């Protein structure tokens, strides 16, 4: 029952509730200095959680998403996407949440 | 004419009414028995009811005290009518506003506006949810304040129209509401919306302070956009209402009064009549009242000192700060054209050392004024010099008889031409 407004042009965490009706900053996400993080926030396994990416100078990309949490106004690590499976990805690209079927599919062949 | 309400509910409502001051375990059963004795309704078991809420008040007994007065506003839907059953809820609400408990007073309100929904007591209730937004803004509280303008905006949407036609006081005070909060967060464009929107269909029975607050709200952008003449009637008309009703914005209107009368030029005073003894010698008004006065007598050197020795509260509203550089000009604008209306060509250092100002300001205001056609004269930058057209030879005949000469013998000419 909450709206999460993340990121802008940035890290800006602003929190809305239709009970409410309010706006309210949570925290900031935790970052590396110097770089342009590319914020996407969705729905998971009925828990808020983010995907980011930063990018610094002469740097390669980093996947990874944290868990957050409500009460606590922090996003716990939970896991790093590592590089040896999934490689660049852009700019323009976008995220949703969906169910899928493996077999159907296929996987994206890749050099590690 | 007479009419026999009642003996004995009367009777035993004002032994309890003496016993309240004995101890209240005793007043509040003989209270509860008054509305035993009737059973059906109230009517003076009504104010009974009202009485057991006090005293249980008195001796924090809340849960009984809340299920009387959901039985109460089930009674002002009822025989009695909802006329004094709202002067009876003000008091019950000023009464329990007397302690702390926020929560309390939250659901004892929540329970009320649920009440008043079920009981369509429309006035009434545009009246309880306006004193709610009131004391919103007086906590500078939005999140609820919009959710009560929109119940009441739909409240007032004829279907179709947003607005009704005798529900010309519901969008007043919802205006009203607006006012503050957006005087608040200073939107101007906002202002003039609800601004225009309040003028046009606003048109009913006001309180004397929202339309002060209203026309307070309508002189500002009135006087943000340029206009002084709108500008200047919106500041009476708000504090006229200031004056009949008193709230401390009354300073605060009549300081804005004062600098608005004084940029429509032409002469005039807002001190003249209302700032009397009371007034014009009021200590925060004394410094506008000199202001003006000064502005009379047109003596721009006293003016500059009282601006210079008040600068605390003359320029501190922004606004003011914003309108003292036109208000300079204006009134050396009007020092100089009555300087150098009785005679011609004068230097312009001697107009500077009078004016107090520099050379450069003065060539300025100069030009100024000559472009404005204000000045039949014009000036010599070369020797620092203004030489004004006398034109006391008050003729210009010979140019309408030279053009009657010209144009009547070319017309022979013609006619001669074309005749042969």
């Amino acid at each position: 029952d909450k709206i999460f407004y993340i990121g802008g042009l940035s890290v800006t965490v602003e929190i809305y509730d239709v009970n409410k009706n309010e706006w309210k900053m949570a925290a900031n996400i935790p970052a590396k200095r110097y770089s342009d993080p590319c914020v996407r926030a969705v729905v998971i396994s009925n828990s808020l959680c983010v995907f980011m990416r930063e990018t610094h100078l002469n740097e390669r990309a980093k996947y990874v998403t944290y868990q957050y949490d409500l009460e606590l106004d922090r996003w716990s690590l939970r896991q790093h996407i590592s590089e040896r499976v999934l490689w660049d990805l852009g700019r323009d690209f976008r995220c949703t949440v969906g169910k899928l079927y493996p077999s159907c599919l296929e996987e994206s062949p890749w050099k590690p | 004419s007479n009419s026999e309400p009642n003996v004995d509910l009367e009777n035993q409502y004002y032994n309890s009414k003496a016993l309240k001051e004995d101890d209240p375990k005793a007043a509040l059963s003989s209270f509860q028995k008054v509305l035993e004795l009737e059973g059906e309704k109230g009517e003076w078991g009504f104010k009974a009811l009202k009485q057991m809420i006090k005293i249980n008040f008195k001796l924090t007994n809340f849960p009984e005290m809340m299920n009387r007065y959901k039985q109460l506003l089930t009674y002002i839907r009822s025989a009695v009518t909802r006329n004094y059953s709202e002067k009876s809820i003000n008091s019950i609400l000023d009464y329990i506003s007397t302690s702390k408990q926020m929560d309390l007073l939250q659901e004892f309100y929540e329970t009320t506006l649920e009440a008043l929904k079920d009981a369509k007591n429309d006035r009434l209730w545009f009246k309880t949810n306006t004193k709610l937004g009131k004391l919103y803004l007086e906590r500078e509280e939005y999140g609820k304040l919009q959710k009560i303008l929109r119940q009441l905006h739909q409240s007032c949407q004829t279907d179709d129209g947003e607005d009704d036609l005798k529900k010309g006081t519901q969008l007043l005070e919802i205006y009203a509401l607006e006012i503050q909060m957006y005087t608040a967060q200073k939107n101007n464009k906002k202002l003039k919306a609800l601004y225009e929107q309040s003028l046009h269909i606003k048109s009913a029975i006001p309180h004397p302070l929202i339309m002060g607050v209203i026309r307070e709200c309508g002189g500002k952008m009135h006087l943000r956009e340029g206009e002084f003449e709108k500008a200047h009637t919106d500041f009476f008309e708000a504090f006229k209402n200031y004056d009949e009703s008193g709230s401390p914005r009354r300073t605060t209107c009549l300081k804005y009064l004062v600098l608005a009368n004084m940029l429509m030029k032409s002469g005039i005073n807002p001190f003249d009549s209302q700032e009397a003894k009371p007034y014009k010698n009021d200590p925060e008004i004394l410094a506008m009242t000199n202001l003006v006065s000064a502005y009379q007598n047109n003596d721009i050197t006293e003016f500059e000192k009282i601006l210079k020795t008040n600068h605390s509260n003359i320029m501190d509203d922004p606004f003011i700060r914003e309108h003292i550089e036109e208000l300079l000009r204006n009134i050396r604008t009007q020092v100089l054209i009555k300087l150098i209306k009785p005679y011609t060509r004068i230097h312009i250092p001697f107009i500077s050392k009078e004016l107090n100002i520099d050379v450069a300001d003065v060539e300025s205001l100069l030009v100024q004024c000559i472009l404005d056609n204000t000045i039949h004269g014009r000036i010599d930058q070369v020797n620092q010099l203004l030489e004004l057209d006398h034109q006391k030879r008050g003729g210009a005949r010979y140019t309408a008889l030279d053009k009657w000469t010209n144009q009547l013998n070319s017309l022979n000419q013609a006619v001669v031409s074309k005749l042969a």
